[PDB]
RNA sequence: CUCUUAAGGUAGGGAUUAACGAGAUUCCCACUGUCCCUAUCUA
RNA sequence: GCGUUGGAUUGUUCACCCACUAAUAGGGAACGUGAGCUGGUAGACCGUCGUGAGACAGGUUAGUUUUACCCUACUGAU
């Protein structure tokens, strides 16, 4: 202890008698043992071994490439229909959206429908009484913010959702606020500092969701400029 | 849940085992500051503390998994949770090398 | 979803002067809890160095370590002496301030964690989400003990459209001046009625009725208004409801749960 | 009662008064304390905290 | 560890959930709680031991400063029928309890009544604090 | 069932607000609580005055007794003629107790 | 938009509240083969 | 190959808590409709709804399946 004591020890006495020969022989046998591990290591270990070996091959290829290589529009027009980026999305059945819920001791009444997918309810939601509610939009499947990307600027932002204007499946779903793929939403954009001609600040814009958030907790979307 | 618990066990072993560079003694504090750059030290340990996020991901995705209506949906949610954990840890490459 | 020139356009616009006046009036309004906005759904509420760039975790410490001298350097060499003595004194002070041998303390009984449960808090959040108004029942013996501030913070951040009033209960057990003092202390922030629950001999019933029908008159479009009862155990929620209805509607017992 | 010291003595006084004692002469401190703690909360014993 | 000698076998009298006597004037009167050190692990079986065995315990009757507090210490009397490897079966009037730290050192400084021969031979500080052996 | 639409041009009427104009106008009503009269005030017998109409009978009896005891400090004041105005009609009251107290 | 709300505690003594029950429930003493951990005897 | 515990908690446990321990690892053969033994319809009450009969967003309480002597398997015995 107290400092680099083994470095001192190696300076004073020195490593072993049988250290350099054995290291040379390990480096020599590694060529055999690499192939031995390839023809062996059944399963996940062999898969990972192959992945590592492929990545190592690519690294050395790029290194040698770097070695051997190290040995009309203007600037402003470079870098440059009204169709949304997702028309014709997969169609959702009413069965795949609504789950049946049964009420009573002997459960015999169903009349209740739970929406299985992620939802946007609003700002003043305030659940209905149980005897009067039929549509159930559970609290975990309730989104307030989305992950909206501007195609330009290569930038994304975690913006608060303002509304749902168009879910392409059965405009009932728009009023329920179902955020399925291809759904069009109004999001706030005051964080970006956008302003129209006249000096009026823009604080709302349309965006289209690109993912199926029933499979991912994320609601990812693309701005419609 | 097991994947979350593993990461937070590991991170807790880092946080509790390492000393608090403040709160020790001024001599040891100043010595370890001139050795390890107190700012870098505290910043790395704060990065690990805030990553210990993983709990949030586990809780959120479990509570989402309660409503899974199919094997594919549940599988994709599991994959999503573990992938976000992996992203968080991938963003911890340099502090662990320092530590 | 068909193409349209109406996508890709600004859907929601506002001028700076109106925006700032709207900010000021609502900053005035929503600091006062006795005030309340009427519609709340048609309204826009949404309108309301780092050293690692220089040092790379590797030039600081490691085999590379391009760092010989500090920047945390005091000049006038006596200054670090003045510092070290101050630091040693502060250290010794903290030692005696906060001031093991192979014995332990017994386990906490599992009954003390009975208010805390996934099952109960699910019911709590269900009740809140179903409620338009939330009454917070306090014991006049120990209101600050029975307050539950975290739920109020959640209601602030999550759900500003709910109303969150206080009800001191069991005011018959304490003198009148203690009740008046607590009501004065708490009316600064939240309306805070006082109450005594009994089917026969009550207090505050008409005041609470008046307040609830006020909230009803405000929520004229909802077709009904739900009022949740939050608080510690054994505060008198069931007894307050039984007092309003004037018969035994909810089970009651001196035992908590 | 009256005029006690030493809550341990308080309990034994109250137990000797109520006849609340065990097979022998040990006064049941546990059950008497349970009753005292039920009374305290239920409001048989008046108590209150002062505000600022 | 802490004890001087081997794990020797004498019959078991004191399962978990057994209130036994303390007669020293450290302040305690009784010892209850769970644990026995060097106990096996078998389905449905109680941890019960003696042979100057160390056990976890609380004061059920005594001073509040040490009530509510788990502590290790050692059996000195049992009242079950134990066999000496030198002849006869032995047994005491009662169970007895008393208090220590994990190294075998006592919180109290003297013992009342007899203490077991094998318990004193296994635990030195018990033999120093005991005036009466058997 | 369109995503965008106009009512019509509607000659004669006010034109319209376009589609996106934000409306920053609102109203904020203020809540009003009762006072509950928890703190003693000099005007306290003026509140017990009206308990002579209380549907309960012991209330009225005890109120008359309180006003009986508080006579010398209120005999020359702005409360005595309303006291008598509000208590005289208890001559036609349903209770011997209240009539005796009066 | 406005103001009255008389389901106002009459008092700060306002609620400390029987007996009975093959009724539903928790805890304590005593007691034990319920249990460690099974053994034996009788018809 | 051999072991992988004892307990507290039903205002509940799709679990957690403190101890002992060498350790207190995960799973299957049931739950890919439904299968040992044990907890979790008829009467009555409160709540929501219903003009009502009654139903339920509920909650509480009480509440009778009963082999093998047959073949096979298994265990022992001629
Ligand atoms: N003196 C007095 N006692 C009260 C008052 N209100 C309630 N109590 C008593 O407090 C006891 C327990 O309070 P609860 O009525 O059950 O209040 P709670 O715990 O919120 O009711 P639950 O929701 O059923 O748990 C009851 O048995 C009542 O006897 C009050 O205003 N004054
Ligand atoms: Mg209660």
């Amino acid at each position: 202890p107290q400092n680099d004591y083994i470095e001192r020890h190696i300076k004073q006495h020195g490593k072993r008698l049988d250290h350099e020969e054995r290291k040379r022989k390990r480096e020599a046998r590694e060529s055999h043992k690499i192939s031995e591990r390839a023809q062996k290591l059944t399963g996940w270990k062999g898969k990972q071994f192959a992945k590592k070996r492929y990545a190592e091959k690519v690294s050395m290829r790029k290194k040698i490439k770097a070695h051997e290589q190290s040995k009309a529009l203007p600037t402003y027009l470079l870098d440059r229909k009204f169709s949304v980026p997702l028309p014709k999305v997969r169609g959702i059945s009413e069965e795949e959206m609504f789950k049946v819920i049964k009420t009573g001791k002997s459960r015999s009444k169903s009349w209740k429908r739970m929406i299985t997918k992620h939802t946007f309810v609003g700002e003043g939601f305030t659940r209905r009484p149980v005897k009067m509610e039929r549509i159930i939009r559970p609290s975990a499947l309730r989104q307030k913010k989305a992950n909206v990307t501007h195609p330009e600027l290569g930038v994304t932002v975690f913006l608060p959702i303002l509304a749902v204007k168009k879910n392409p499946q059965s405009p009932m779903y728009t009023q329920l606020g179902v955020l399925t793929k291809g759904t069009i939403i109004e999001v706030n954009v005051s964080e970006l500092g956008m302003v129209t001609a006249g000096g009026k600040v823009v604080w709302g814009k349309y965006a289209q969701v690109t993912n199926e958030p029933d499979r991912d907790g994320c609601v990812n979307a693309v701005l419609l400029v | 849940k097991y994947t979350g618990e593993g990461f937070v066990e590991k991170f807790e072993d880092i946080l509790k085992g390492f000393p608090n560079i403040n709160d020790v003694h001024p001599f040891h504090r100043d010595l370890m500051d001139t050795l390890y750059e107190k700012n870098h030290y505290k910043i790395s340990l704060a990065a690990i503390s805030r990553a210990k996020l993983v709990e949030q991901v586990a809780r959120d995705y479990v509570r989402l998994l309660k409503f899974g209506q199919s094997l594919f949906q549940c599988k994709q949610l599991k994959r999503a949770a573990l992938g976000r954990m992996a992203t968080i840890v991938k963003k911890l490459r340099d502090p662990l090398a320092y530590l | 979803v068909q193409p349209d020139r109406r996508w890709f356009g600004n859907t929601r616009v506002i001028s700076q002067d109106a925006l700032q006046h709207f900010r000021s009036a609502l900053g005035e309004t929503q600091k006062d809890t006795y005030q309340v906005l009427l519609r709340r759904n048609k309204l826009p509420m949404s309108l309301l160095a780092r050293i690692l760039d220089t040092e790379s975790y590797a030039d600081a410490f490691g085999p590379k370590a391009q760092r010989k001298r500090p920047r945390l350097a005091a000049s006038n060499l006596e200054d670090l002496v003045k510092a070290t003595n101050e630091d040693i004194t502060k250290y010794e002070e903290k030692q005696v301030l906060d001031a093991e041998n192979g014995w332990t303390s017994a386990a906490k009984e599992a009954i003390f964690s009975k208010g805390q449960s996934k099952r109960i808090w699910n019911e709590l959040y269900k009740v809140i989400d179903s409620s338009d108004v939330v009454i917070h029942v306090l014991d006049a013996r120990d209101p600050l003990g029975t307050r539950c501030k975290s739920v109020e913070e959640y209601m602030k951040k999550e759900t500003p459209h709910k109303h969150l009033i206080y009800v001191l209960n069991k005011c018959d057990l304490v003198p009148t001046w203690v009740a008046a003092a607590w009501v004065k202390h708490l009316s600064k922030e939240r309306p805070t009625l006082a109450f005594h629950a009994s089917i026969t001999n009550s207090f505050g019933k008409g005041s609470l009725i008046q307040l609830l029908r006020q909230f009803s008159q405000l929520h004229t479009d909802r077709k009904q208004i739900s009022v949740g009862f939050i608080g510690y155990p054994n505060t008198g929620k069931s007894s307050i409801i039984n007092t309003l209805r004037k018969k035994k509607v909810c089970q009651v017992a001196p035992i908590p749960g | 009662i009256s005029g006690w010291k030493d809550a341990t003595e308080f309990i034994e006084i109250l137990a000797r008064k109520q006849g609340r004692l065990l097979k022998g002469g040990e006064p049941d401190e546990s059950g008497v304390s349970k009753q005292i703690l039920n009374d305290f909360n239920r409001g048989k014993i008046p108590w209150f905290v002062l505000p600022p | 560890n802490g004890a001087q000698g081997t794990k020797f076998r004498i019959s078991l009298g004191l399962p978990v959930g057994a209130i036994m006597n303390c007669a020293d004037n450290s302040g305690a009167r009784n010892l209850y709680i769970i644990a026995v050190k060097g106990s096996g692990s078998r389905l449905n079986r109680l941890p019960a031991a003696s042979l100057g065995d160390m056990v976890m315990a609380t004061v059920k009757k005594g001073k509040p400063e040490l009530r509510k507090k788990v502590m290790p210490a050692i059996v000195v009397r049992q009242a079950k029928s134990w066999r000496r490897r030198d002849g006869v079966f032995l047994y005491f009037e009662d169970n007895a309890g008393v208090i220590a730290n994990p190294k075998g050192e006592m919180k109290g400084s003297a013992i009342t009544g007899p203490v077991g021969k094998e318990c004193a031979d296994l635990w030195p500080r018990v033999a120093s604090n005991s005036g009466v052996v058997v | 069932k369109q995503d965008f639409l106009r009512k019509k041009l509607k000659v004669g009427k006010p034109k319209e607000k376009a589609r996106n104009a934000t409306d920053t106008s609102f109203v904020s009503k203020t809540i009003s609580i009762r006072n509950q009269h928890l703190d003693q005030n000099p005007h306290d017998l003026t509140k017990r005055l009206t308990l002579l109409k209380h549907h309960n009978i012991n209330v009225r009896k005890e109120t008359l007794t309180t006003f009986q005891k508080s006579i010398p400090s209120i005999i020359k004041s702005r409360l005595m003629t309303p006291l008598l105005t509000q208590s005289i009609p208890l001559i036609c009251d349903e209770s011997q107790q209240v009539r005796q107290g009066l």
